[PDB]
């Protein structure tokens, strides 16, 4: 799983 | 699942540059910023900077702007780092790292060093009353790392591998045993295998009683 | 920069019993999304370090319910309800609220166990070797503990000092013993002017000191 949106920090969900 | 596969270990004089690389499977590398970490015995862990694929995006630590490079190749997946500008406090293993650090390359070590490459000798240590011991030598070596490993790494019970040691004259050594049956001697088949990859050198060494 | 304080530097602890490592930030870790960006790994011996803990308190994939974390604001604790002997290694804290990210020095959690003499072993030097104008003597001192032991060489029952060199393993993830090499250095003329080899071996678990020995 990862998310298309960028994050401060990315694959936390 | 996720992996980071680094590029191999490297040489570099003084004053060169060296482009490290860290290769990704297993999620879109787009959608996920890669870091780079610096180990040093003495300085710890230190982080360099992170890139966002997705964009390009970089921020550096301020220690390493002048010295670090970050991009990615889309295409491949593939992270790199670029060190310019080298001397002795540049030798460390190096890292990438994914997210928040949440999956780890194996590491790259780079010798920053005018020596040339040095590849390793390789001994059996051979017996000459339960158990027994045989072993390899991997004797006056430069620059690290070695990897040994045993039947191609199908054996690892009784398998201890000794850390590098650098010797006073400036080359490295070490060796790895195993224990086994005295029954298992002179029948079963025990190879070491030695890979110095800096030197191009690999050895399988069949270790036998005397 | 961030300054990750950790306490202690060192951990010993036997087997089954309870162990913590706390972090300190020089800043709140607290960020202004409402997360705070702390988390905990662990690096065992030449490898990769390998993240346990994410965001102060969850636990990653695949990592044992005896580790938690707590706290918050610039005061973390890493939480072990019984220390396995695989838990040994390097645990570090890393913040990523701050730019640049940063990391503590490191907590080494070694293990405690019962006292374990070693099984020792001579090794002579290879045909290889000498053939190639050296030699080297090796003796293995195999799964023991406490690290201390003293070995000594003899040549033809000659005392042998300044020219041995020995080296430790890590603890074993299994076992938390040590393992240890001795090498005897010497020119190929002088092996081959000398007959008999042996190390002696002595441990805190031997009543009394072990000899291997070889007759070249
Ligand atoms: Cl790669
Ligand atoms: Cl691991």
């Amino acid at each position: 799983f990862t998310n298309k949106l960028k994050e401060k920090h990315t694959d936390l969900g | 699942e996720v992996q980071l596969q680094q590029s191999g270990p490297e040489l570099v004089k003084p004053g060169a540059s060296v482009k490290i690389s860290c290769k990704t499977s297993g999620y879109t590398f787009s959608n996920s910023w890669m870091n780079w970490v610096k180990q040093r015995p003495g300085q710890g862990l230190e982080w360099i900077g992170r890139i966002y694929p997705g964009d390009g995006d970089t921020n550096y630590n301020g220690k390493f702007k002048d010295k670090a490079t970050l991009t990615t190749d889309k295409s491949s997946s593939t992270a790199y780092m670029r060190l310019s500008s080298l001397t002795s406090v540049d030798s460390a293993v190096y890292f990438c790292a994914r997210s928040l650090f949440d999956y780890w390359g194996q590491g790259t070590t780079l010798t920053v060093s005018s020596a040339s490459t040095k590849g390793p000798s390789v001994f059996p240590l051979a017996p000459s009353g339960g158990t027994a011991a045989l072993g390899c030598l991997v004797k006056d070596y430069f620059p690290e790392p070695v990897t040994v490993s045993w039947n191609s790494g199908a054996l690892t019970s009784g398998v201890h591998t000794f850390p590098a040691v650098l010797q006073s004259s400036g080359l490295y050594s070490l060796s790895s045993v195993v224990t086994v049956p005295s029954s298992s001697l002179g029948t079963q088949t025990y190879i070491c295998n030695v890979n110095h990859k800096p030197s191009n050198t690999k050895v399988d060494k069949r270790v036998e009683p005397k | 920069d961030v300054v990750m304080t950790q306490t202690p530097l060192t951990l010993s602890v036997t087997i089954g019993q309870p162990a913590s490592i706390s972090c300190k930030s020089s800043q709140s870790l607290l960020d202004s999304d409402g997360k705070t960006y702390l988390i905990w790994l662990l690096q065992r011996p030449g490898q990769s370090p390998k993240r346990l803990i994410y965001l102060v308190s969850k636990l990653d994939s695949g990592v044992p319910d005896r580790f938690t974390g707590s706290g918050s604001g610039t005061d973390f604790t890493l939480k072990i309800s019984r220390v396995e002997a695989e838990d040994l290694g390097v645990y570090y804290c890393c913040q990523g609220t701050h730019f640049p990210f940063t990391f503590g020095v490191g907590t080494k959690l070694e293990l405690k166990r019962t006292v374990a003499a070693p099984s020792v072993f001579i090794f002579p030097p290879s045909d290889e070797q000498l053939k190639s104008g050296t030699a080297s003597v090796v003796c293995l001192l195999n799964n023991f503990y406490p690290r201390e032991a003293k070995v000594q060489w003899k040549v033809d029952n000659a005392l042998q000092s300044g020219n041995s060199q020995e080296s430790v393993t890590e603890q074993d993830s299994k076992d938390s013993t040590y393992s240890l090499s001795s090498t005897l250095t010497l020119s190929k003329a002088d092996y081959e002017k000398h007959k008999v080899y042996a190390c002696e071996v002595t441990h805190q678990g031997l009543s009394s000191p072990v000899t291997k020995s070889f007759n070249r």
